[PDB]
């Protein structure tokens, strides 16, 4: 012998959520601009042999 | 030159000899500056991006 048991109405169950996400592009190389770096050293030379 | 000759009319006749080496390297070095140089923007293929 057992005990009864009707079932009711089922409970709400939690939701799912997605989600669509776009990833930030990374930064790019600064291109390498060049200083004339021989033409101050030969500037400070020249006024230092005045 | 015009320095040199100053200190010349004067009579020091200090660049006599070796003392003439100073103006020399001084006049060679102002020669590389403003004959060859290097240039702005508008010269894109500096030596070190080419």
């Amino acid at each position: 012998m057992k005990r009864g048991f009707a079932r009711p109405t089922p409970e709400k169950p939690p939701v799912i959520k997605p989600e669509n996400i776009v990833l930030s592009t990374p930064l790019s190389i600064p291109p390498p601009e060049g200083k004339p770096w021989w033409l101050i050293v030969v500037g400070v030379v020249v006024v230092g042999l005045l | 030159g015009g320095m040199v000759a100053m200190v010349f009319a004067s009579g020091s006749h200090v660049f006599g000899g070796i003392g003439s080496i100073f103006p020399l390297f001084m006049m060679v070095g102002i020669m590389m500056m403003m004959f060859r140089g290097m240039g702005g923007g508008q010269q894109q293929m500096s030596r070190p991006k080419l």
